[PDB]
């Protein structure tokens, strides 16, 4: 049974800016669903820097995915972000990558972020 | 057959229905799309382009101006904000609204375009012309912004048509719908398709090109999921369309 994250609006307040990631995955083919525990990720720049790489992103993402399969459940190979992909501060509003598919967020003030949408994804083997 | 239109010189993608998202399009395999901006430069809406002078739109885009000065055109672009060399950018002359509905304009080129196999007009449909249910169609567009990833990249989605019966049925758009207007989506496990910008293309395969069935609506022409969106039916308009271009 998974439960996702609550709005950053109505989460605690952080001392060290983090970015909440509550994604969902899209099996290639089937387009069906696939539900991972929300995790978190630190931030320290402008642990991963102010600025994020997608690459980098997507290799947390699919450290996650391989790390809650259970008895049931068979391995799924992260193969890239879904154009629903975003990334908000709490008010809603988005931040967008650069052309080297880099999003750099705010350093102060200190907050969360949250990355929802779905992640492309094909089962392993 | 020096470049016809419905003919892309870089083959589709054609993404498959229902892919969350939708998909990012192959740059220029759809060279018919259309980047309607204002003086300024900011992009607005959709357009396809019909033949060298004229561009196909929603009237709703032109609501702000009625001056065809105050619009401008992006031909064979795949970005949104940062233009590549190549795109070709037309000032508009003359606008031409629809008289019985007035829901989709003309806009003609201040200066014809120079047809490229980045820039290719798409094929107008048969006067009254009724798309089958289930046939499959692509809206493309750039009516996508909360994405962080691949922002400004010309998107695609691949929408089967849904029959304007079933499509006004209480549960979808409950007699929402006239003869004047199309359906596209799915009904059962579908996704958002919001791709496409008011006045966006919606296109059909047939045997062998794209033919333009629909222009994406303002407003109902971004569909939730399990809904379908509304296009108005170019067919029943062709004749008008034909008429216009031929007088002007």
């Amino acid at each position: 049974m998974i439960a996702g994250p609550e709005a950053l609006l109505d989460r605690p307040s952080v001392n060290n800016s983090q970015l909440v990631v509550s994604v969902a995955g899209t099996v290639e083919g089937t387009n069906q669903d696939i539900s991972l525990k929300f995790f978190e990720i630190d931030l320290t720049s402008r642990a991963m820097p102010h600025k994020l790489e997608k690459a980098d992103l997507l290799k947390a993402i699919q450290e996650q995915l391989i790390a809650n399969v259970h008895s049931n459940d068979d391995y799924f190979e992260v193969i890239d972000f879904a154009s629903d992909a975003t990334i908000t501060d709490r008010n809603g509003k988005v931040y967008f990558a650069d052309k080297d598919g880099s999003v750099t967020l705010p350093t102060q003030p200190v907050q969360e972020f949250l990355l929802s949408g779905h992640v492309r994804v094909r089962p392993y083997k | 057959p020096s470049f016809d239109c419905g003919k892309p010189q870089v083959e589709p993608k054609k993404c498959p229905g229902r892919v969350v998202g939708g998909c990012v399009a192959h740059p220029h395999s759809w060279p018919w799309q259309v980047s309607l901006r204002t003086r300024f430069g900011m992009h607005f809406c959709g357009g396809t382009l019909i033949s060298p002078e004229w561009v196909l739109t929603a009237a709703h885009c032109l609501e702000k101006s009625p001056r065809p000065s105050s619009y401008k055109v992006i031909l064979g672009a795949h970005q949104e904000v940062n233009l590549e060399p190549h795109v070709q950018e037309i000032e508009v002359s003359r606008l031409f609204l629809e008289p019985t509905r007035k829901d989709i304009a003309l806009l003609k080129l201040s200066s014809p375009a120079v047809i490229t196999d980045k820039v290719i007009p798409a094929c107008l449909p048969s006067p009254n012309y009724v798309v089958a249910d289930r046939t499959e169609c692509f809206i493309t567009g750039w009516g996508e912004t909360q994405g962080t990833f691949g922002a400004g990249l010309l998107k695609e989605a691949q929408l089967p048509v849904i029959e304007n019966k079933v499509c006004n049925r209480y549960e979808f758009l409950n007699g929402r719908v006239q003869s004047t207007e199309l359906c596209a989506g799915h009904l059962a496990g579908g996704t958002d398709s919001c791709q496409g910008d008011a006045g966006g293309p919606l296109v059909c395969f047939e045997k062998d090109k794209y033919i333009l069935q629909g222009v994406t609506s303002w407003g109902l022409g971004c569909a939730r999921p399990n809904k379908p969106g509304v296009y108005v039916r170019v067919s029943r308009f062709v004749t008008w369309i034909e008429g216009v271009m031929r007088n002007n």
